[PDB]
C-alpha cells in the first residue's frame, strides 16, 4: 500500500511537492504506483555568487563596475528577495602556475609589462550574499587582477569551495541557488597536481578561513566532475558557465556532465552579463528532473513523466516546456523482488518515501 | 590467485617522506641477490642546505630487512659568485625510480635551476643514472630553449622506462608550452658523453619530439610512458599518455623507437577521465605481439538506473598481424576508486603458460585504504573477472594510505620460480612485498562393491618433492605415475592437500590450481 501520511498544497507565491512523507509497505515480489506533483513556485527568493576569474579579465572588472543596482533592477521584476555575492580565483600559487622567477615578482607578478598586479591567490571569497546591492558595487571597485603563467586556471577549485562553505557563503536554506562562473581559459581539471607535487585527492571539506582564502590550495588537488557533482546536487546549487567564445565548446562538454549546468556567451568585457544571468534563470528553472537519493539495493522504480498537457511519456524522468513554474506529475512504480527520497534537482523538497516490509 | 597474503614483507622509511611513491625490483648481473629500489621524494638527505630533496633506498629481501639509501652528496653549484645555478630543494627526488640489471634511473622532475642568460627559475628536471660505480646525471631538457616557449618548464623525469637495448626512454609534460615531449638517449651516449662543467650537452642520437601548432597546447605529453614492439622489427616503441590531449579527453600515442614516427593513436571516451594517466604494454594472450593497457581512472561510468559515477576504467587493446587492435574496456568497482592508477605487469604469476597483469585501486574499499586486483589472460583476451583481492592494511593518517598508486611486478625474488609483487603506500610511508606460492594441479580418479581412488600431481618451480594428500571415502609423488589404491547412489571422496608439511624454510605454501574441482 501507500498511505499519503503527509500533503500540503502547493504554494501559490514565494511547498514545491505535494506528496512529503508517503508510507510504502510491500509484499516481497510485487509493485505499486507512487504520485508527485512538482511546482515552481513564482518569485521565490534567489541568491547569486558571483565567482570571477582576474589579467586578461581586467576589463570585466571596470565593465562589471555598477552591476549589483543593474542587478537589482532587472531582477527584483521576477523575485523579492535578492542576495548577491563575490568571489573570485586565479590558480593555485604554487611552482610551475606562477611567477617566481625574479625576486620581486612574488610581490609584483606583472614587473614584466610595466604594471601593478596582485600576487596570484588560489581562491579568494570577498563578499557574503547580502541583501544590499550596493555593497557588491563598492567591494567590486577594490579588485584588481593577477597573472598566472599556464593558460589553464583553478576555476574547479573555487567551485567547489564556494559549494561547500556554507557558513561562509552564506546560501539561504529556503532559496534558489544561482552559480555563476564567468572566465576566459580553459580549467585545471582533477589529477593536474603532480607537475606541482600535489598528489593529496581533494576530501570536499571547506577550508576558507578566516583570512577569506581557500587555505589548501598547495596542499591538496582539484576537485573532479564526480565530486563537484555530489556535491552540487548536496547543497541544491545551479551553476552557469559565463564563458567567452572560445571555450564555450569546452565548457558545454562539461556541462553536459553535471545535472543542472549551463553555459552563456560572456562578451570580451562582461559587458552583457545582466542579461546572460536574467536568461540563465529562465534556463535552470524551465526543467524539472528527479533524482534519488539512498535508494535500498532491493528496490527498482521506474519514471512515468507527465507533463506539458497530459502526456503519457513513457519512461523519461525530466520534462522540457516549463515558462516560469507549472505544475506537472510524475507517476512511479517500485518493485523489491523479494527512508528512500525522491527530489528535484535544485530544491530541498522532497517526497520522504517510508518503506516497511511485511 | 597463488600471491601470498598471510606473510607479507613490509618495508617502512622516513614518516612523511613519501616512501613507496616508486617500487622497483634491483636485479645485478655482478653478485647473487635481489634487492628493492623505493623511492622516497620527500625524505630529508644530509646534503647541505637542501630541504627535503628525496632519495632512493635499496631494500633487503633476505636479511634483517634494513633499508638503505648516494647519487649525490653536495648541494646547490655556484654559477657566479653569491648566486646558485640549480635549487635541488623539494625537488622530488624518488617520483620515478626504474632499474635494467645494474641500471637504475632515479629523476626529480619538479628540478629547478638559473638558466644562463637570465636569471630565472625553471622545472627543467633532472635525472641520475648508476652503472656500478659510476654515477652520472642525466639532463637533457636543460638545454638552451628556455621558458616556457621552450623546455624551461619541462619537468623531465616525470616518465622514465629503460629499453631493452639500452635506451631509456624521458617524458616531461610540461615542453613546448606544455605541449610535451618525449626524450630517448642511449645509456652509451649518457655515461661517456657527461662532464660536471658542461650544463647543456646535445648527444648524438637525440631522438626528441618537436614543437607543434597552439592547438595541441597543454595537453601534457610524457605523463606516463612503457615500451613495446608495435611496428614489427625488433625495436621496442615509445607508447606515452597525454590526459589533456587538446580537448582532456585524452589520447595515448605510439611512437618508433628509430626514428620516432607516430605509429598509433589511441583517443578517449569522457572528458576529464584522464585516458593515458598510466600506460603498461606486454602480452596477455602469448600471441608474441604486445598488449595496450590504458588507464583512465576518472571515468564515469553510467550507473543502472540513470546515473553516473566515477568508477575508473582500463582499456584492453590487443595487437594483430596487420597492426588493428582489438579493444575491449573493463569498468571499476567501486565510487571514487581511482581504478585504473597504476597497472604493472606480472609475468606468468602462475605459470600457466600466459602472462597475468595487475590493476590497482589506490582509494577504495574499506576506509578507503586501497585495493589491487590480480588479473590473468587466457588465450582470447583477459578474464574479466578478478583473479584475486589484496587489501591494506594501516589505516590513513592525515594523508590517504594510497595503497596500490605504485607497483612493480614480473621479477622473482625468491628464485623460487614464480615471480613476485611490490606495492608502495606512500600515504602511510609503507613499502609492501607479496610472493606468489608455487601452484600444483591434481588429477583425481574414482573410476560386492569394488572402488578404486586415484591421484596424481605436479607443479613448477621450487617445490618439495613429494606432497602428503588426505582421502577419505563416503603420499603421491610430484611427478610420478597414477598412485592408488582398491578397497572393497553417490559415493563421495575428496582430497585436503597437508600444506604445513609440504612448506619449505620460510613456508612458502603451495596452492592448488583455480579450475580443479576436490569432490567426486
Amino acid at each position: 500500500e501507500a498511505r499519503v501520511l503527509e500533503d500540503r498544497p502547493l504554494s501559490d507565491k514565494g511547498t514545491q511537492v505535494s506528496p512529503q512523507r508517503i508510507a510504502l509497505r510491500l509484499r516481497p515480489d510485487d509493485s505499486k504506483n507512487f504520485s508527485i506533483q512538482v511546482r515552481q513556485v513564482e518569485d521565490y527568493p534567489v541568491d547569486i555568487y558571483y565567482l570571477m576569474d582576474l589579467y586578461s579579465m581586467k576589463d570585466d572588472l571596470w565593465s562589471i563596475q555598477n552591476l549589483g543596482t543593474k542587478l537589482a533592477t532587472q531582477m527584483r521584476k521576477l523575485t523579492s528577495n535578492l542576495r548577491i555575492g563575490f568571489g573570485a580565483f586565479v590558480d593555485k600559487p604554487v611552482s610551475p602556475y606562477m611567477y617566481i622567477s625574479p625576486p620581486e615578482a612574488l610581490e609584483n607578478p606583472c614587473y614584466d609589462m610595466k604594471t601593478t598586479c596582485l600576487p596570484m591567490f588560489g581562491y579568494k571569497h570577498v563578499l557574503t550574499l547580502t541583501d544590499q546591492v550596493t555593497r557588491f558595487n563598492e567591494e567590486v571597485k577594490k579588485q584588481s587582477v593577477s597573472r598566472n603563467r599556464d593558460a589553464p586556471e583553478g576555476g574547479f577549485d573555487a567551485i567547489m569551495q564556494a559549494t561547500v562553505c556554507d557558513e561562509k557563503i552564506g546560501w539561504r536554506n529556503d532559496a534558489s541557488h544561482l552559480l555563476v562562473f564567468t572566465t576566459d581559459a580553459k580549467t585545471h581539471i582533477a589529477l593536474d597536481g603532480r607537475l606541482a607535487g600535489i598528489v593529496q585527492p581533494n576530501d570536499g571539506q571547506c577550508h576558507v578561513g578566516s583570512d577569506n582564502h581557500y587555505s589548501a590550495s598547495t596542499t591538496m588537488d582539484y576537485p573532479s566532475l564526480g565530486l563537484m557533482t555530489e556535491k552540487l546536487s548536496q547543497k541544491n546549487i545551479n551553476l552557469i558557465f559565463a564563458v567567452t567564445e572560445n571555450v564555450v565548446n569546452l565548457y558545454q562538454n562539461y556541462s553536459e556532465l553535471i545535472p543542472g549546468t549551463t553555459v552563456g556567451v560572456l562578451s570580451m568585457d562582461s559587458s552583457n552579463v545582466l542579461q546572460l544571468i536574467v536568461d540563465a534563470y529562465g534556463k535552470i528553472r524551465s526543467k524539472v528532473e528527479l533524482e534519488v537519493r539512498d535508494l535500498p539495493e532491493e528496490l527498482s522504480l521506474s519514471f512515468n513523466a507527465t507533463c506539458l498537457n497530459n502526456e503519457v511519456i513513457p519512461g523519461l524522468k525530466s520534462c522540457m516546456g516549463l515558462k516560469i513554474g507549472d505544475t506537472v506529475s510524475f507517476s512511479i512504480e517500485a518493485k523489491v523482488r523479494g527512508s528512500f527520497t525522491i527530489k528535484p534537482v535544485g530544491f530541498k523538497d522532497s517526497l520522504i518515501v517510508q518503506v516497511t516490509f511485511d | 590467485f597463488n600471491l601470498d597474503v598471510d606473510s607479507p614483507a613490509e618495508y617502512s622509511g622516513p614518516e612523511g617522506s613519501y616512501f613507496g611513491f616508486a617500487v622497483d625490483f634491483f636485479v645485478p648481473s655482478a653478485s647473487s641477490r635481489m634487492f628493492l629500489l623505493v623511492g622516497a621524494p620527500k625524505a630529508n638527505t644530509t646534503q647541505p642546505g637542501i630541504v627535503e630533496g628525496g632519495q632512493v633506498l635499496k631494500c633487503d629481501w633476505s636479511s634483517t630487512r634494513r633499508c638503505q639509501p648516494e647519487f649525490d652528496a653536495t648541494g646547490n653549484r655556484d654559477y657566479a659568485k653569491d648566486d646558485p645555478l640549480e635549487f635541488k630543494s623539494h625537488q622530488w627526488f624518488g617520483a620515478s625510480v626504474r632499474s635494467k640489471q645494474d641500471k637504475i634511473l632515479a629523476c626529480a622532475p619538479l628540478y629547478h635551476w638559473r638558466t644562463e642568460m637570465k636569471q630565472e627559475r625553471e622545472p627543467v628536471g633532472t635525472c641520475f643514472l648508476q652503472d656500478g660505480t659510476k654515477t652520472v646525471e642525466y639532463a637533457p631538457c636543460r638545454s638552451q630553449d628556455i621558458d616556457a616557449d621552450g623546455q624551461g618548464f619541462c619537468q623531465g623525469g616525470f616518465s622514465i622506462d629503460f629499453t631493452k637495448a639500452d635506451r631509456v626512454l624521458l617524458g616531461g609534460p610540461g615542453s613546448f608550452y606544455w605541449q610535451g615531449q618525449l626524450i630517448s638517449d642511449q645509456v652509451a651516449e649518457i655515461v661517456s658523453k657527461y662532464d660536471p662543467n658542461v650544463y647543456s650537452i646535445k648527444y648524438n642520437n637525440q631522438l626528441a619530439t618537436r614543437t607543434a601548432q597552439a592547438i595541441f597546447d597543454d595537453s601534457y605529453l610524457g605523463y606516463s610512458v612503457a615500451v613495446g614492439d608495435f611496428n614489427g622489427d625488433g625495436i621496442d616503441d615509445f607508447v606515452s599518455g597525454v590526459p589533456r590531449a587538446a580537448r582532456t579527453l585524452g589520447m595515448v600515442y605510439i611512437y618508433d623507437g628509430k626514428n620516432m614516427s607516430s605509429l598509433y593513436n589511441f583517443t578517449g571516451e569522457q572528458m576529464a577521465a584522464y585516458f593515458g594517466f598510466s600506460v603498461a604494454a606486454t602480452d596477455i594472450n602469448g600471441d608474441d605481439y604486445a598488449d595496450v593497457f590504458i588507464g583512465a581512472p576518472l571515468f564515469m561510468d553510467r550507473g543502472s538506473d540513470g546515473k553516473l559515477q566515477e568508477v575508473g576504467q582500463v582499456s584492453v587493446s590487443l595487437q594483430r598481424a596487420s597492426g588493428d587492435f582489438q579493444t575491449t574496456k573493463l569498468n571499476g568497482f567501486e565510487v571514487f576508486a581511482r581504478f585504473g592508477s597504476a597497472i604493472a605487469p606480472l609475468g606468468d604469476l602462475d605459470q600457466d603458460g600466459f602472462n597475468d597483469i595487475a590493476i590497482a585501486a589506490p582509494y577504495g574499499g574499506e576506509d578507503k585504504k586501497g585495493i589491487v586486483y590480480i588479473f590473468n589472460g587466457r588465450s582470447t583476451g583477459l578474464n574479466a573477472v578478478p583473479s584475486q583481492i589484496l587489501e591494506g592494511q594501516w589505516a590513513a593518517r592525515s594523508m590517504p594510505p594510497s595503497f596500490g598508486y605504485s607497483m612493480k611486478g614480473a621479477t622473482d625474488i625468491d628464485k623460487n620460480g614464480y615471480p613476485d609483487l611490490i606495492v608502495g603506500a606512500f600515504g602511510v610511508d609503507r613499502a609492501i612485498l607479496y610472493r606468489a606460492r608455487p601452484v600444483i594441479t591434481v588429477n583425481a580418479g574414482l573410476e560386492c562393491f569394488n572402488v578404486r581412488f586415484c591421484l596424481k600431481a605436479d607443479g613448477k618451480g621450487v617445490l618439495p618433492r613429494k606432497l602428503n594428500f588426505q582421502v577419505e571415502l563416503l603420499t603421491i609423488s610430484r611427478g610420478g605415475l597414477m598412485q592408488c589404491e582398491e578397497l572393497i547412489i553417490t559415493i563421495f571422496m575428496e582430497y585436503r592437500l597437508d600444506y604445513r608439511t609440504a612448506a619449505d624454510t620460510t613456508g612458502l605454501q603451495p596452492i592448488l590450481n583455480q579450475f580443479t574441482p576436490a569432490n567426486i
